[PDB]
RNA sequence: AUUCCGGUUGAUCCUGCCGGAGGCCACUGCUAUGGGGGUCCGACUAAGCCAUGCGAGUCAAGGGGGCGUCCCUUCUGGGACGCCACCGGCGGACGGCUCAGUAACACGUCGGUAACCUACCCUCGGGAGGGGGAUAACCCCGGGAAACUGGGGCUAAUCCCCCAUAGGCCUGGGGUACUGGAAGGUCCCCAGGCCGAAAGGGAGCCGUAAGGCCCGCCCGAGGAUGCGGCGGCGGCCGAUUAGGUAGUUGGUGGGGUAACGGCCCACCAAGCCGAAGAUCGGUACGGGCCGUGAGAGCGGGAGCCCGGAGAUGGACACUGAGACACGGGUCCAGGCCCUACGGGGCGCAGCAGGCGCGAAACCUCCGCAAUGCGGGAAACCGCGACGGGGGGACCCCCAGUGCCGUGCCUCUGGCACGGCUUUUCCGGAGUGUAAAAAGCUCCGGGAAUAAGGGCUGGGCAAGGCCGGUGGCAGCCGCCGCGGUAAUACCGGCGGCCCGAGUGGUGGCCACUAUUAUUGGGCCUAAAGCGGCCGUAGCCGGGCCCGUAAGUCCCUGGCGAAAUCCCACGGCUCAACCGUGGG
């Protein structure tokens, strides 16, 4: 029986969130644990060799990536292993080209070109807020950061609020609330890839989470849970959202 | 998981009339074993399980399956372009059995007998679509159908070939 | 199954039929038993020994 | 007779990939030579410094396949490219 | 092997076979018994993941907290009575809720010394 | 796609069973399987034994030595490369292999961990002070047949150690801000005690030195990888196994664990399970799936993926973040290999191969590459992982073994003449080896060069004459044939089915409404009890008021991939694969 970690990944088990051909040849390239989880993520040798067509073996993407020709969120990656998951800006500054990591309508990731100014801004869901000694308030994000705040600025912040980031230098830009009316762009579930306004709240005990409604561009109404509601405007979306 | 056979036996292979109802539709069209008419059977049966599988079926996918499955019917060109899903039912086995590339460059007058269209056909001498295709079982598609000529550089594509003329003047009289 | 011949029997067959039968006397290398074993063909039994 | 269909720049690693079409109709499938002399003349590049990875010649087919790759410098592509492509074409002994 | 794995018997009583080996993680350690002396002897032990527990095997000093909340290291004289097991009482032996003699008084230890390696107790 | 037919009588109807007729999986005869393209092979026996080689390493940018060479300078000595092995950081707990064990919270799904852990990873806040010590390699020296191994000098590390403070832990009192529905925890103060950090670094640019880049060390806090244990429901057979359990069930109070928990201990009490099948026995890895069938359904779990478990049987411990650890260690049992006999050491349910078993399953091959893993930031390195190839009537798809005109017949098929393609072979050129081959792909000379297996009385309609045998030899799935004229035996000829296949046996589903819920029978053939009563259980009068458990509709999450169906696209179409839909 297994006496330990798991070192390797056959193809097949792949998440289902890959566009890679399944029946190639045996393995795929287990990612290491990072910022995002299992569900949500991509090792960025598929998407330097496969999404950009940049590599067509994996030794010359080793090498690419040894050159540090990359920009992940505004630092170099040498890391071939490394998760990249939503919302974060893969960016070339060689050939000035920038894309950001969007789910797809059937629940896969997809790399949406955006402009040089989008490309500093990164959102990042609030996760949890966890107080540290010397009284420092600490936001957990969505993607495995932290941020330390003071306690005067602690009534700012609530957990799955939305915070614009100026990643290149970890600054706050601008945090978008949650109340009635927020712009919002779905992340998981058979909503995925919808973008719409919320509605109401549905308080459920006993463990169930919470529940908005959202309403479309055009008016239909559908429901889906908290945490995949992830805000990005209040009234239009801060950002070009497929 | 295993590859199955596509086509079927019939369930009792020593019936009189369908013994020679397999026989006279082996001889016009010529084929080698009773896999191949098995096979050709067979595609006609399952259409027709579509058929009725969706005649009944609701809901949109339904509708979904239903169009395409009339679409790919007319792109076949084994029914006319305003068909229902009624009439796929009436197919016959000779509807798809002219649908054959065998048939077909018999048809086209390129060959004076049928086991010549075949060996023509497995020669590489026959061209569709600037292609060669070397299966005389196989199925050709309604919008194909003009692009069926001699292989470019095949002699038989060249009109003083020695075995051109005969073919000419069997089609002409 | 793989044995050995132990003995060369006939049989007389079930009446009405009349007829003489050759067979041989088997020990089963698998688990030892002795089972009777019929040999077919005409003229056959000459080149069982 | 070569056609091309695409030609794509790798301004990361600094490289031109070219796709190609060669109809040779009635004709035997092209060495590796006479295609690189023929198509280095109208894309204007150092034949020493390109490569040509594939001619795939297709079942039944008298338009084969080829993908071609060209660097800028030597360096480049003596440091990145695999050593067996480079002695199938002779660049190395 | 001190093992904390499965029961072997089944809520009605049907006897359980053993499916498999038992495991590294599964097993326990010897009961620590502290008893009294003269100076405090510890000893440190390697534990799951690398942590490490202290475990006390002589104990001569105590933390007496009053319930105002002041701390009193004092020394230890005798337990008095432990209510998990007699034996305990009898031979010297220290544990969460015994009831100690201190040159204060009496004092309800509220401390696993085999874990904490420390006895803090409150007077009474 | 919802099919029947032969067999009980002098003749008929019925019941009931058997045989034919189809597919899948093993073994096997004959026959070739020529050609190609995508897939399987000790799957039920010995989880029996095994010679053998290979299968697991990498870093000298952490460290310090020695050896060789180059170059320059040579008292010295620097730098470049390679080797040596050591300290040491990481890896060797994953990957490969099998289904013995296990009727189990082993497994499937759904929830909870607030009752846990987490090395390599990411991020926010902070730190790297002082001091001390260690011995390999080498030089002197030895045993034994060996394994293996002594002793003196000797050297440095991010090797080891002490102290400094953060910080880790535990408790009493007092407040309060936060995750959260809450809990308790987290936040702060006071109080008491225990434990208790690091590591800097090779090269290079600028810089006199420093200082900026690169790699690396440590504390607190999370996230995330992997994991641990908790629960509900699901899913075999035996009643010619009816009572079972002794910490066995719960309560008090504690030990031990990373962690809750009788897990363990002490005391208390008598509980827990059983006819809705306890206990005991037989039997078996569970699931996604697979074979057959119109479908209800019936069966099976070997190849692939998930979870489970195991290394000759058993038992046990170190190091580790992770093990009681296939190629680490010790003991017993049992088997075996080497030896001046003091003693040693072995272990293919890894790749390849042998012995054994048996009906029954392959080459003691080539590369570290495409993918992917550990190491090294980098080059790259190794891998029997993997990828290629080798043998095999393993599965599925395609394909022919001649075509055409004339004349004669056996006009159905063949025969003779004339012409035609060259299904192979030979040569050249591409992929490709991460090298040749892979015969794949295009061109040139060119045979017309690969077709057999079974059956021929009827159920199966399915195909008829002549010789030999004469109740013998013989034939047969069932009925049935043969004692002189055999359309059923053997031979010849003829003909019929299928076709690179065909035949025989065994196993499984259909046939079978011969398991019957859909949907079987019990007056005369199998079967309504020799009668009545009545408990659980099952089925239950009408109307009105209420609930909304069942029932139905809508909606959130979820039930992985591969596999099933469909359109389009790629390999010549197909098998296979991709995108999209179900």
């Amino acid at each position: 029986a297994r006496k330990g970690p798991k070192r390797h990944l056959k193809r097949l088990a792949a998440p289902t969130s890959w566009y890679i051909e399944r029946k190639a040849y045996k393995w795929a390239v287990r990612p290491r644990p990072g910022p995002h989880n299992m569900r949500t993520s991509i090792p960025l040798l598929y998407i330097v060799r496969d999404y950009l067509g940049y590599a067509k073996t994996a030794r010359e993407a080793r090498k690419i990536l040894n050159e540090g020709k990359f920009l992940v969120d505004g630092r170099v990656r040498k890391d071939y292993k490394f998760p990249v998951g939503i919302m974060d800006v893969v960016s070339i500054p060689e050939t000035g080209e920038h894309y950001r990591v969007l789910p797809n309508r059937i629940g896969k990731l997809i790399l949406h070109p955006i402009s040089e100014d989008e490309a500093f801004i990164k959102p990042l869901r609030i996760r949890n807020k966890r107080m540290i000694k010397g009284a420092r308030v600490q936001l957990n994000f969505h993607d495995g950061t932290n941020h330390i705040v003071s306690i005067a600025e602690k009534d700012n912040y609530f957990t799955s609020y939305t915070v614009l980031m100026k990643v290149p230098e970890r600054e706050i830009l601008e945090v978008l609330p949650f109340e009635k009316g927020a712009y919002v762009f779905v992340t998981q579930g058979k909503n995925v890839a919808r973008k719409g306004r919320i509605v109401e709240i549905k308080r459920f005990p006993m463990g169930w989470p919470d529940v908005v409604t959202i309403e479309d561009e055009e008016g239909e109404l559908f429901d889906t849970l908290k945490e995949y509601a992830f805000v990005v405007g209040t009234d239009k979306p801060k950002i070009s959202l497929p | 998981k295993r590859q199955r056979k596509k086509y079927e036996t019939p369930p009792h292979p020593w019936i009189k009339e369908r013994l020679d109802r397999e026989r006279v539709l082996m001889d016009k069209y010529e084929l080698k074993n009773k896999k191949e008419l098995w096979k050709h059977e067979t595609q006609l049966k399952n259409f027709r399980r579509r058929a009725r599988r969706l005649l009944a079926a609701r809901g949109k996918q339904a509708e979904i399956e239903r169009e395409q499955l009339l679409a790919r019917l007319k792109r076949l060109g084994l029914l006319p372009e305003d068909a229902v899903l009624d009439d796929v039912l009436s197919l016959t086995i000779e509807d798809i059995l002219e649908r054959r590339l065998q048939t077909i460059v018999y048809k086209k007058g390129l060959a004076r007998t049928m086991r010549q269209a075949r060996q023509l056909i497995v020669h590489g001498h026959i061209e569709v679509n600037g292609q060669i295709i070397r299966s005389p079982s196989y199925l050709v598609l309604k919008e194909e159908e003009d692009t069926i000529t001699y292989a470019r550089t095949s002699p038989f594509a060249n009109p003083q070939h020695p075995e051109r003329m005969m073919i000419e003047k069997a089609k002409q009289g | 199954a793989r044995g050995i011949v132990l003995e060369k029997i006939a049989v007389e067959a079930k009446q009405p039929n009349s007829g003489m039968r050759k067979a041989v006397r088997v020990q089963l290398i698998k688990n030892g038993k002795v089972v009777t074993a019929f040999c077919p063909g005409d003229g056959a039994i000459k080149f069982i020994d | 007779e070569i056609r091309i269909k695409e030609i794509k720049e790798n301004k990361l690693i600094g490289r031109k990939e070219i796709y190609f079409e060669i109809y040779h109709p009635g004709e035997p499938t092209p060495s590796r030579k006479d295609v690189k002399g023929k198509l280095v003349a109208m894309l204007d590049l150092n034949p020493e410094t390109t490569v040509i990875q594939y001619i795939r010649s297709y079942f039944g087919s008298y338009i084969s396949k080829g993908y071609a790759k060209a660097y800028d410098s030597k360096e480049r592509m003596l440091y990145i490219e695999p050593e067996y492509i480079l002695i199938r074409d002779g660049l190395i002994e | 092997a001190i093992w904390q794995g499965r029961s072997l018997k089944k809520p009605s009583g049907g006897r359980i076979v053993l499916a498999r080996k038992k495991r590294k993680r599964e097993l326990g350690r010897e009961p620590s018994n502290t008893r009294v002396a003269e100076q405090d002897k510890r000893k440190i032990i390697r534990t799951y993941g690398g942590n490490r527990k202290v475990r006390l095997t002589a104990a001569a000093y105590a933390n007496v907290f009053d319930k105002s909340g002041k701390g009193r290291k004092v020394r230890i004289i005798r337990v008095i009575e432990n209510p998990a097991n007699r034996q305990f009482a009898r031979r010297n032996i220290i544990t969460k809720g015994a009831i100690i003699e201190t040159e204060i008084g009496k004092a309800k230890v509220t401390s696993r010394p085999g874990q904490d390696g420390v006895v803090n107790a409150i007077l009474l």
